[PDB]
Parts: structure tokens; C-alpha cells; sequence
RNA sequence: UUUCAAUGGCCCGUCUUGAAACACGGACCAAGGAGUCUAGCAUCUAUGCGAGUGUUUGGGUGAUGAAAACCCAUCCGCGAAGGUGGGAACGCCCUUGUGGCGUGCACCAUCGAAGAGCAUAGCUGUUGGGACCCGAAAGAUGGUGAACCAUCUAGUAGCUGGUUCCUGCCGAAGUUUCCGGAUAGCAGAAACUCAGAUCAGUUUUAUGUGUAAAAUGAGAGUU
RNA sequence: UUGAGAAGCUCAGACGAGUAGGCAGGCGUGGAGGUUUGUGACGAAGCCUUGGGCGUGAGCCUGGGUCGAACAGCCUCUAGUGCAGAUCUUGGUGGAAGUAGC
């Protein structure tokens, strides 16, 4: 049994052909959603600074997004984590709100019957 | 009569916990002697350029 | 036995060249030692730090005076110690944070033929070596 | 290392034309035969197929 | 003289990226030996093929 | 070139055996045909960088094959954690030469208590992997009508037989010694320090055959 | 005096068995990047030949005859690369033998 990597430079080309198609579908909208700041779990990397899986229910309430329109304009969700530090709660927030600074949201029609 | 076996299992974790910071401070390091550790302008390699 | 060196660096065949000459026109000691650790292997030229050649120049008596130091091999530097002294050195090879530091505080460095074309002799130079045993 | 300061630029038409740039401190770099081919020999093997 | 460097700066292009500083200044053997620097210090000359 | 004349020369390879004797293998010709590919380790050398080092997991990119080249983000791996004398080299001389006065690298003695790697490529070595090539009844699974078939299988070997071009240099041992071995020894290969130094399958001189101190030669000793 | 492929040229002396084994320089085959502004229907490659040469040698260059569409020298890269044997694999072919014989 084993393994040979020649089709290594094939799996990257269609990787890169397989990102161009996402861009096609979605135009506006980036081709990677936002992910959060978080902490490694360990002594080892507990002073570093990485990307998360999602937004906690507490940092998208602090925010001002509720968590439905949340999947929708693009931040994803994590109602696993939880924020035990403030400064795990403001390096989160403020990644919110500065996403939302440069967000621009596009109307949707709406049906209006003519009762009510 | 020392610690346990799993307490010495930490004994390696508190080796290795300090090698990524002091990793990185290493790579800083570097680089600020980098920036103080450079040769000056040689103000007569611009007659031409 | 070692009469060409197993190096293929054509410059370092045209540095053997300039001292093979120099070794068998001149009386001096200093040319056929050069010659010789010329032909010597990668392994046995052992990096010679910057600060053991600080301390060599400066030792005991100090006096430096304005002696320069010679040494086939590399001289790496040492940023253990803050303050290089003033020097001048010939080398095969620096490292580009050496030479910096050499330059920036003090002397110059050389090559072995700008130390030729002002010392062909071995006119009041050191020949220092590094520690082989690595 | 002393070696030819400025080189000249030729326009479509063949004339030479009055500006001119300072030679590259690249073309001065070491010219090293052996290691050009150790190093060709090498990165030549890089876009062969298995067979 | 931004994609290679100099033996001093740095390319712009290509970080940290000094260009090589070789073994010796004067390629030329031919003046390093035959200057006066040298030709001044050696000894006498010997014939370049000695009589049988 | 064929032939003759005179002088000559027991069939080649293997194996055996000091050697042969042998016993083998050889009807002839052509073609095919056997240290290879790979991971690990150590060594030597070459190259790049050097208290550092390593782009190729991946991302960026590459309009003229775009599986190449070129570029670097976050990790990560491997490293990183004083006197005395002898000394290489140099200067000052100065009766010069001779030597002295010094400065003293590597290192070694002594008293003592100013990092050298990392990565790539090669060479040779070693361990695995089908493992230089060929050859031992198998066994097991599953089928077909005790027999037979197909695969697992590159099952197993200390053994057998074979292992392919030229020249040049060096060239043993063929066995002590303890104990299948670790030693040694011989041969090398490198690094050292000396010829103003030590030596010798040497010979004398002489003291009591040994030992110690003249000739004859050779540079000798270490790791 | 022209004798700097300094990897060159030149001078002197001694030496030369060789298995196991160690070291070094070369010759040859297929293909690969560079090159010879290379060769080829006015004849490539191959083949035979008591033609001529070159090298200690591996090998090489050439003449003639056949032949008919490709090939090579040089610097490097590379490997399914060199045969007299293996009761070696395959094909061919003899003596035995016009024999055993039918």
C-alpha cells in the first residue's frame, strides 16, 4: 500500500478552478465566510490568536445581530463556544461590527397584497 | 517520594508549553537585530541611478 | 597527498591559483600555510566566531595595535556580545549580519586577495583557526 | 568590483536614444559553472511524467 | 534592481533576499599577481624550462 | 591473407583440492539474460546559508504545456541550553646567521574549573523492504470432475548453479590472544609532530644468555 | 624562444609479480536539455569484406560491395546499459544419419 503524489499540482489547479466557480455563483459576496478570533485550548498556544468556527450567541446579542439574520448575511454560528473572558467577548464584537461596516445588504422584493 | 507518573506527564508540558513563545520571540529577535545590524547607504552608488 | 582541492568553486580555484604562485615565489611561512588550508575540506574549516577573534586580538596585552586577522573559513557572527571591537579581517566568507557588523563599528573586511595585494608575506597578520573538534 | 556603469537603449527605429541606466548590481553577482549545472540538473527533472 | 537586490539592500520582490558576496573582489588572477603589490616582494624568476 | 619450415604450448568455466587429481557444466549460432527501485541510519566529500536552518501540507501565481517556473502566510522539525609549558603564523631585532626577545591559533600537556549546525546532491557502508539472478515437499482458501484446477504467493535457502567492458596503482591475511564472537595483527584512508627524533626479525662494546651504552643504515613516532 | 588548455609546459631519479580486497582514469549502448549556423537520395542507419589506418586496451576512424531514410561528434542529465557459460529462456541449425528403421 502506498500513496503517490503526482497529481499534486492537478489537485491544486482544480482547487483553484473550484473557487472561481463559487465566485461566479455568488458575486458579491467574499468566497470565504468570516470566522471569529479565539484562543488555542492549551498551555502550549494559549497566548496566540487564531480564526474560530463561528460567532457565539452572546458576541452576535453584543453586536446587534440577531442569530437567524446572522446565517444569512454571512456570519456563522457557534453555540458551543462560550465567552468566559471580556476580552474573548470584545476581540469577537468588534470583528463583528467592522464587518458590518463594510457590509452592503442588497433589497429583496417583498410581496405586498393589496389587504392587510 | 516525588510526584506521579501523570504528574511527570506534565513535566514534558511544562517543557514544552515555553518552546512556541520563545520561538517567536526568537524570530523578533532577529529581525529587530536585522534592522540595527544593516550597512549604511554608500551615498556615491546614486551618481548613476 | 593534497595538491588540488576537491572544491569545484571556480573562485576558489582562481584564489588557490593567485597563492599557488605566491607560496613558491616568496620565503614566508604565511603563504604555504594559506595554500595548504586552502586545499583543506569543509569540515576541517571550522566557523570562527566573531567574538573568539575579538578575544584573540585582544588578549591579555591587548594591543591590538593594527594587526589584521586572517582565517580560511567563515566568521559567523556572535550576538551574544553587544560591543564588536575595531578590525580588520580576511575570510573566505562573512555572514551577511558579520560583515554588517564588522562595517558598521570600526574596520573593514577583506578577502583573501585584498589581504594578498597588501600583505603577500603574511606581514604582521594573525592566523587563527576555529575549534575543530565541533 | 569595477565593470561598465550605464548601458544604453535603442529605440524601435535602431538608433540609440540618449538615456541610459545603471548596470544592475545582479550583473555582477558570482558566475558559477558548476553550480548553475547542479542546480539545472536538479530543477530539470521536475516536470517529468512516471512511468 | 527590485526582483534581485544588491549585495547591501534588499530586493523589494524578494524578501529578505541578499544577492550573493562571492570569494574574492578581483576576478582577474592575472592582475592580482602580476601587479607590483606582488611582483615587487617576490624572489629572483627561474628560466620557465630548465636546461637538460 | 593462405600455407610451409624450425621452436614451442596438456580443454575452458565452476567447484574441489596447498596444488592438482578431480567431479561437474559445455553439439553449434543469434537474441534475451542477473547489486536494481525505494524508506531509515551513519560516514566522507561538494554547495547554499550560518545561531540559525529547511519555498513545494497549502495558498498566491503562471496567456508563448500551465503537472514547470516564480513568490510567502501560520505553524513545525532539527539546532541553539582562568593561569603554566609545548606549540601554527607573524613582528622586533642582531653576531646578522645562529638565535634571542616577544605576540601565541588548532590542540596537547598541565594546574583547572566567547556555540556550529540545518538543508540539498553525491559516494561508500549498514538495516529493512519481493532485495543480485536461479533452484526445497509446501501449506491455506476456493473450486472441478484420492485426482485436478485457480489464487493468496515475490511462502520458506546457512545451500546449489550463474552474476556481463578496458587499463593503472596499492595488495594482504591465510592466526596470534582471550573466547560462535569481540581483540589483535597485516593492508590501507585521514588527522596530527617531528629528521636538532627516533628507530632497526642489525651488528658491536661492556656491565651482570639477558641488560646497558659504538658502528651500519633508514626520518621516525602517534590518534 | 614564443613552452599560460597553471587542469598547461618542463626537468630529474627510482620503480613495475599478484589472489581476497582497496583506490583511480577511461571505452561502449538506449534516451534527455544544450551544441556542431553537424552529416544524409550526389545515399543515413545497418551488413559483409585477406582494403587502409588509430589506441597498451576497452574501442575508433576510413576504402570497397550491398543498402535505402535516417544519423552523429562534443559538454552535461539519465538508466530495463556491456556476456561464453547458469543441466540458463526462445528461435534456428548440424553431426549422429539416410542410421534405428518402416
Amino acid at each position: 500500500y502506498v500513496k503517490t503524489w503526482f497529481n499534486q499540482p492537478g489537485r491544486k489547479l482544480r482547487r483553484r478552478q473550484a473557487r472561481q466557480t463559487k465566485a461566479a455563483k455568488i458575486a458579491p459576496r467574499p468566497v470565504e465566510a468570516i470566522r471569529p478570533a479565539v484562543k488555542p485550548p492549551t498551555i502550549r498556544y494559549n497566548m496566540k490568536v487564531r480564526a474560530g468556527r463561528g460567532f457565539t450567541l452572546e458576541e452576535l446579542k453584543a453586536a446587534g445581530v440577531s442569530r437567524r439574520v446572522a446565517s444569512t448575511i454571512g456570519i456563522p454560528v457557534d453555540h458551543r463556544r462560550r465567552n468566559r473572558s471580556e476580552e474573548s467577548l470584545q476581540r469577537n464584537v468588534e470583528r463583528i461590527k467592522v464587518y458590518l461596516a463594510h457590509l452592503i445588504v442588497f433589497p429583496r422584493k417583498a410581496g405586498q397584497p393589496k389587504k392587510g | 517520594t516525588f510526584v506521579s507518573s501523570t504528574m511527570v506527564r506534565a513535566a514534558i508540558r511544562n517543557q514544552a508549553a515555553q518552546r512556541y513563545v520563545n520561538r517567536q520571540e526568537s524570530k523578533l529577535e532577529r529581525q529587530v537585530r536585522a534592522q540595527q545590524n544593516v550597512i549604511p547607504e554608500d551615498p556615491l552608488d546614486n551618481v548613476f541611478a | 597527498q593534497r595538491s588540488k582541492p576537491a572544491s569545484e568553486n571556480v573562485y576558489l580555484k582562481l584564489l588557490v591559483k593567485l597563492y599557488r604562485f605566491l607560496a613558491r615565489r616568496t620565503d614566508s611561512r604565511f603563504n604555504k600555510a594559506i595554500l595548504k588550508r586552502l586545499f583543506q575540506s569543509k569540515t576541517n574549516r571550522p566557523p570562527i566566531s566573531i567574538s573568539k577573534i575579538a578575544a584573540l586580538t585582544s588578549r591579555k596585552s591587548a594591543s591590538s595595535q593594527n594587526k589584521t586577522t586572517v582565517v580560511v573559513g567563515t566568521v559567523t557572527d556572535d550576538e551574544r556580545m553587544l560591543t564588536v571591537p575595531k578590525l580588520s579581517i580576511a575570510a573566505l566568507r562573512f555572514t551577511k549580519s558579520a560583515r554588517a557588523r564588522i562595517l558598521k563599528a570600526g574596520g573593514e573586511v577583506l578577502t583573501l586577495d585584498q589581504l594578498a595585494l597588501r600583505a603577500p608575506t603574511g606581514s604582521n597578520t594573525v592566523l587563527v583557526r576555529g575549534k575543530k573538534h565541533a | 568590483a569595477a565593470a561598465r556603469p550605464t548601458v544604453s537603449i535603442y529605440n524601435k527605429d535602431g538608433s540609440v536614444s540618449s538615456e541610459t541606466l545603471a548596470l544592475p548590481f545582479v550583473f555582477k553577482a558570482p558566475i558559477r559553472p558548476d553550480l548553475v549545472r547542479s542546480v539545472h540538473t536538479a530543477v530539470a527533472k521536475n516536470k517529468r511524467q512516471p512511468y | 534592481d527590485s526582483v534581485f537586490g544588491s549585495t547591501t539592500e534588499v530586493a523589494q520582490l524578494k524578501k529578505n533576499y541578499f544577492l550573493p558576496e562571492n570569494i574574492i573582489s578581483n576576478a582577474d588572477v592575472t592582475r592580482l599577481i602580476n601587479s607590483d603589490e606582488i611582483q615587487s616582494i617576490v624572489k629572483a624568476a627561474g628560466p620557465s624550462r630548465v636546461k637538460r
